[PDB]
């Protein structure tokens, strides 16, 4: 059973920092990309970064490409996300996904296949 | 959409004939300098899910050690003293004509019109020759065996016979490998294949009818063949137990030498210090039965199952061909096998007579032969026999030694590798296209 | 792992032991062995040269434009990189190596000639 | 054509057939037969030194930074390319070789040079 | 200068001569000449090799990702640059030569497939 | 042609007992006489 | 007709025909040949 569970989270001041972050099994953490999703309260949707499974690249959405740090260790299963100076606009669930990109010798697939179920994050 | 990339550096090979350098360790025929002093360092890599066919009967390894050996106990002959003078009529009478044992007449005491070292003078030598080097012509007159096709050359006197092993390596670009599989017959699959880089050490021993001082079967005595069905074929038999052989010369002989030339001279039997024996070798009686108890129980495993296997003496041919033989402490012996293989098989020394030679004619190499000197003292010679070269003729097979043909000594050592050229190109699909 | 370690692992585990295996390549009688080490080279040369044509160099991994024809053993993606060996994939495609490059040397002079256009657009 | 198959085409014709002519030019009495095999390899390293050296290591063309002088044979420009072989090429210009050579590895120097300053620009 | 003729130089001044020294690399009895030269062919491509397998294929100056360790004979930056020669250098680190190159393999291979996963994203 | 580049700072030490140069130079001499020697007319007769 | 220089009757001419000449040899005599021992491996043949 593939199951991403997010821990950290809370409500910090704007201007402040924290990290989340997101242990998992039922898969090997290695072979695949993954991802953090943001679901603002009544946006539902927002690709926030994407990493890929060696941990080495790492894509932003402008909005958090000068403040977020997306990082991986693969031998915790454990994804991570370093979010500073935030801003109100950053309250959201954020979710730990697999999926997006790939290797470029395993079927690469641009869409998410496992979600966990979100750490809550208000600023 | 899936594009064409490149990788180099991949891991695959192909199967490749190639020269092979010879490295070394340790005067002496093999000390030669042109087989590399190096680190004897069995590095070796396994290939944990690798299985690859081998094939012992069409390695090319074994043909290269068969011309590196010739051609390299050629050139150790080439500086020395040729001795044409000797083959001249020869007057020759019996050493201890007094003598009621197995050797009398085996040894004569011959005499010779002799070069010196100048030109225009003449000595007589007195030198003694086994029977096995002279012919009669017709106190009676002889001429060497070596008369019919050669001269023959004097064996270096001062350099060592002793089997120093040697390593065969690959060259950048190749690698061996090593079956390393249990109960490995000589062709087919090797699922515990590793890759080395040098082979192990070999020891160039030199032998008809049983092989020693090689490697030993790990578990069960192993039968190899190119053909098992094909009676013109030879079986190699691997022991996985040795078989002690005790080899003597039990005569002390002293070693004269006369000037035949200006800077040349030749050596030979003197005299014998004592009385007269004859060489011979000792087996256990009953380790020998139980060597062959494993081999006609292996035999069974694959042609005659609830037949007769039986041992027989060989058929026929010159000494080369149809005894034992070997070098020992720089002597020839050659020995009388046929106390070995006497027995039928149906669903307490032992000890073999020997006779010695001093003109040599390896490799059947005709129109070359080698004259070897004789050896002060007495010789003792402690050996593993590690195998055995078997030929084959209702419900009874009879089984011969075999010999003559030296590459089967080598096939007995080398059947363990391959040499693969790897070839390090090639192509995949990939999801990965250039930006052009 | 080592020399040829990789050999028994996948195309794609493989991948990471090209290394390995490029610095494996380079490190009368005696005159055989002279010649055995000529012809080592000439050989090594070889490959280097087709690095060089097809437009791949420096890299013991690289891409090119052909696309993968369907044809030449069509056995899927992951089949190919996660259930396969290298040793295996030689022989899957050896009717199709010079096919192959032959396309990778055409699809260079092709470049090369578009880069050349380029380079004189003031 | 096949190789020197384009050796009387035009210089512009003949560009196209680099390729061609790049693989074959790897593709006591033996000792000389090796010593020719030995001077061969020697001879092509050195002309992949000097396109090494001059910054055009992987390219079968390439282009620099060096203008060409009008002193060196000025031949206008579409009479070379169309109305010229290579072999005459060769000996239209066979007295400037070395210094357009010297002049190619001079402004590679300067390149490099250019670059490592930018490269350590923060 | 000439071939060498910065040897006594600064290691910074002598950066300017990479070239001079670069093609002086290329530019029975008989066999040990023949010998002589087989081998320095081959000493010269496994240098070349090296610069291929660390990303730096065609320059006589490149820059990699790999940092300089302080453990690594630490002398300041212009003080080595400045105020010593190539010659004294060799020894000042003649034992953190082997773990710099393994290091520099190592910073490569990462990058090849970081690039390739670059080159894979539609 | 003697072409000499001198190294205007350079300072190194020299050993010439243990320079192979002098072993090179020791072998090649007398493989050339020896060779040279080879295709000449033995004299075996006059050792009489 | 070919030479180095025609003009020079130190040179000799390399002539070059466009048809054969068929030219018929023969030495029409049944020999027999014959073989002697003169040493420990060599033997001569004449003849005989
Ligand atoms: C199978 O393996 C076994 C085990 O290795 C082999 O048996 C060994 O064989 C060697 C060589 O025959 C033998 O070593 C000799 O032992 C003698 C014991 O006293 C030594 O005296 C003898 O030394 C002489 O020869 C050397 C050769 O280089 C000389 O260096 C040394 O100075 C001695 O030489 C003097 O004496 C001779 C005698 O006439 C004289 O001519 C010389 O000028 C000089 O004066 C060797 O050391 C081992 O002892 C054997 N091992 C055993 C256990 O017996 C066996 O042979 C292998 N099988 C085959 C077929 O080879
Ligand atoms: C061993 O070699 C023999 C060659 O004699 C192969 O089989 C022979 O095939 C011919 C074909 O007409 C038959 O007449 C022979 O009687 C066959 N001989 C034997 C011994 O069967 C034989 O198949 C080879 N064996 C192996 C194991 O390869
Ligand atoms: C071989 O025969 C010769 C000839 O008889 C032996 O030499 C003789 O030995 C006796 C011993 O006292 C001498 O008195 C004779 O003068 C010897 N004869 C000559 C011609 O010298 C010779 O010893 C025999 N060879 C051996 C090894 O015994
Ligand atoms: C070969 O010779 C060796 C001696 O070199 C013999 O070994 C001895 O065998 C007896 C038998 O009881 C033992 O007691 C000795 O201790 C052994 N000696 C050594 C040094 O081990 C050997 O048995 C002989 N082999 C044959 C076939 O006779
Ligand atoms: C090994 O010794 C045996 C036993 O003496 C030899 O065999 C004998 O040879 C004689 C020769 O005429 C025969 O008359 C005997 O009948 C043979 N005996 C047996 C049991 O067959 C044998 O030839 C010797 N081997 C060699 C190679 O010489
Ligand atoms: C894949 O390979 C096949 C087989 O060679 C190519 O199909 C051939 O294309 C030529 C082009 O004129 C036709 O004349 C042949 O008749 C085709 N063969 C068959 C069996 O139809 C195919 O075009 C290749 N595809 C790609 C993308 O290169
Ligand atoms: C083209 O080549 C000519 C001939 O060498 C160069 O002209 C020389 O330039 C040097 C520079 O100091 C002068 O000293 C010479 O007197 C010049 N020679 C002549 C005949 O005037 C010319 O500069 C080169 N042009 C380019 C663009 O490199
Ligand atoms: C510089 O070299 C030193 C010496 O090797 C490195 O320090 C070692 O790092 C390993 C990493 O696990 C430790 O286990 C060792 O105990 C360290 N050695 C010492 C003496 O502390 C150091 O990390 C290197 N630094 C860089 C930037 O590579
Ligand atoms: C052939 O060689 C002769 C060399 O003798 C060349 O011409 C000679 O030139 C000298 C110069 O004084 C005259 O004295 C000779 O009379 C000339 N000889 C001839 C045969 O004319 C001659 O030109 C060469 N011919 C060719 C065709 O090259
Ligand atoms: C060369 O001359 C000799 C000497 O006359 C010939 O040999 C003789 O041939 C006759 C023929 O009947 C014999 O009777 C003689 O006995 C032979 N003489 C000798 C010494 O053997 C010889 O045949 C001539 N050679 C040839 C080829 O005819
Ligand atoms: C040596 O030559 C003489 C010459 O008459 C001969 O009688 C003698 O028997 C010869 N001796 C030997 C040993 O051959
Ligand atoms: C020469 O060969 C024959 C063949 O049987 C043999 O009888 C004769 O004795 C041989 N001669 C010598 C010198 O051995
Ligand atoms: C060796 O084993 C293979 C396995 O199939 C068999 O075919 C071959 O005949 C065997 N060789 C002998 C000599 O029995
Ligand atoms: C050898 O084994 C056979 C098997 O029947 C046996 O009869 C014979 O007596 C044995 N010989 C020795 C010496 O044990
Ligand atoms: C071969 O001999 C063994 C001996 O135990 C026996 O078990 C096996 O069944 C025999 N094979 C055949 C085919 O009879
Ligand atoms: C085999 O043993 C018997 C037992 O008496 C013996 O007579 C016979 O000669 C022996 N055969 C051989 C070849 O030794
Ligand atoms: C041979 O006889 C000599 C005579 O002194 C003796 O010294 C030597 O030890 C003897 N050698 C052997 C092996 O008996
Ligand atoms: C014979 O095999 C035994 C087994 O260990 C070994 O110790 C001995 O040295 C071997 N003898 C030879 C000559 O290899
Ligand atoms: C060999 O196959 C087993 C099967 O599970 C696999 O686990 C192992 O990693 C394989 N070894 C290599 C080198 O791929
Ligand atoms: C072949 O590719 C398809 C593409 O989705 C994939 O679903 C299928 O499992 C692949 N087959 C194998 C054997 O991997
Ligand atoms: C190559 O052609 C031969 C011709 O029979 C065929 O057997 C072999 O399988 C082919 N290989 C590939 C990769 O299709
Ligand atoms: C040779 O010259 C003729 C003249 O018209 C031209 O058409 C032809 O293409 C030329 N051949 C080559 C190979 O350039
Ligand atoms: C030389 O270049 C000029 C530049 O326009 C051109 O018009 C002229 O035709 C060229 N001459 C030749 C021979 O091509
Ligand atoms: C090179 O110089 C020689 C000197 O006479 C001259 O004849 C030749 O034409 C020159 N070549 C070029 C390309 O100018
Ligand atoms: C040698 O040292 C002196 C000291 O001032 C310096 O001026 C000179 O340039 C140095 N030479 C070289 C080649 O660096
Ligand atoms: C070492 O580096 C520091 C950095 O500023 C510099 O000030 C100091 O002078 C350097 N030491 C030497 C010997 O150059
Ligand atoms: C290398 O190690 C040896 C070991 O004693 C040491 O003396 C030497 O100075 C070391 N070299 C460097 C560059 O540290
Ligand atoms: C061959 O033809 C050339 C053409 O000019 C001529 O000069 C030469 O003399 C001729 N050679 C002979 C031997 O006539």
């Amino acid at each position: 059973e593939v199951q991403l569970v997010e821990t950290g989270g809370g409500l910090v001041q704007p201007g402040g920092s924290l990290k989340l972050s997101c242990r998992a099994s039922g898969y090997t953490f290695s072979s695949f990309a993954m991802s953090w999703v943001r679901q603002a309260p009544g946006k539902g949707l927002e690709w926030v970064s994407l990493i890929n499974d060696r941990g080495g690249l790492t894509f932003y959405v402008d909005s958090v490409k000068g403040r977020f740090t997306i990082s991986r260790d693969n031998s915790k299963n454990t994804l991570s996300l370093q979010m500073h100076s935030l801003r109100d606009g950053d309250t959201a669930v954020y979710y730990c996904a697999t999926g997006g990109m790939s290797s470029a010798l395993q079927s690469s697939k641009y869409y998410f296949d496992f979600w966990g179920q979100g750490a809550l994050v208000t600023v | 959409n899936l594009w064409v990339t490149v990788y180099y550096g991949v891991p695959v090979w192909k199967d490749a004939e190639t020269t092979l350098f010879c490295a070394s360790d340790a005067h002496n025929v093999w000390a030669t300098h042109a087989c590399v002093p190096t680190d004897p360092n069995p590095q070796e890599i396994h290939l944990e899910n690798v299985t690859e066919e081998f094939n012992m009967w069409k390695n090319n390894m074994v043909e290269q050690m068969h011309e590196d050996i010739i051609s390299l106990w050629d050139q150790s002959l080439k500086p020395c003293v040729k001795l044409t003078p000797l083959c001249v009529t020869l007057q020759c009478t019996n050493y201890a004509p007094k003598l009621r044992s197995m050797m009398r007449g085996e040894i004569k005491n011959c005499s010779f019109n002799m070069t010196t070292e100048l030109r225009d003078k003449k000595q007589k030598v007195y030198s003694l020759f086994y029977r096995l080097d002279v012919v009669q012509i017709n106190n009676k007159e002889y001429r060497l065996i070596n008369c019919n096709t050669s001269a023959i050359t004097q064996a270096c006197p001062k350099v060592s016979f002793e089997p120093i092993p040697i390593h065969y390596c690959a060259p950048a670009g190749f690698a061996i490998l090593k079956c390393k599989d249990k109960k490995f017959n000589g062709t087919g699959p090797c699922p515990s294949v590793s890759t080395v880089q040098c082979t192990h050490g070999i020891k160039p021993v030199v032998s008809t009818q049983l092989l020693l001082n090689g490697s030993l079967a790990e578990e069960e005595v192993i039968i190899r063949s190119e053909n098992i069905t094909n009676n013109a074929k030879n079986i190699l038999v691997q022991l996985n137990t040795p078989v002690q052989i005790n080899c003597t010369r039990p005569s002390n002989n002293t070693v004269k030498s006369i000037r035949i030339g200006p800077g040349q001279a030749f050596y030979y039997f003197g005299d014998v210090l004592g009385h007269v024996r004859m060489a011979h070798c000792n087996i256990s009686k009953a380790t020998w039965n139980e060597t062959l108890g494993k081999v006609v129980k292996q035999l069974r495993k694959h042609f005659g199952n609830n037949t007769i296997i039986r041992f027989a003496q060989s058929s026929g041919g010159d000494l080369e061909v149809t005894t034992h033989s070997f070098n020992c402490g720089g002597e020839f012996f050659y020995c009388n096998t046929s106390g070995l293989f006497n027995s039928t098989w149906i669903s307490d020394s032992l000890i073999l007579p020997c006779w010695i030679k001093q003109i040599i004619n390896m490799w059947q190499r005709i129109g070359q032969a080698m004259y070897a000197p004789p050896i002060q003292g007495v010789i003792r010679c402690v050996s593993n026999i590690t195998g055995l070269i078997l030929t084959r003729d209702s419900t009874t097979e009879t089984f011969r030694p075999g010999g003559g043909d030296m590459r089967d000594n080598w096939r007995s050592e080398l059947y363990k590798y391959k040499v693969v050229k790897i070839e390090p190109l090639g192509v995949a699909p990939t999801r990965c296209k250039r930006r052009v | 792992l080592g020399f040829l370690g990789a050999a028994g692992s996948t195309m794609g585990a493989a991948s990471m032991t090209l290394t390995v295996q490029a610095r494996n390549l380079l490190s009368h009688w005696g005159i055989k062995q002279l010649q055995a080490r000529v012809l080592a080279v000439e050989h090594y040369l070889r490959d280097q040269q087709l690095l060089g044509i097809w437009g791949c160099s420096g890299k013991l991994i690289c891409c090119t434009n052909v696309p993968w024809n369907s044809s030449w053993s069509n056995r899927n993606l992951s089949e190919i990189w996660d259930n396969m060996t290298w040793l295996q994939w030689d022989k899957e495609i050896s009717n199709y190596t010079q096919i192959i490059y032959g396309l990778l040397e055409e699809s260079q002079n092709q470049q090369e000639k578009n880069e050349q256009d380029l380079l004189a657009l003031d």
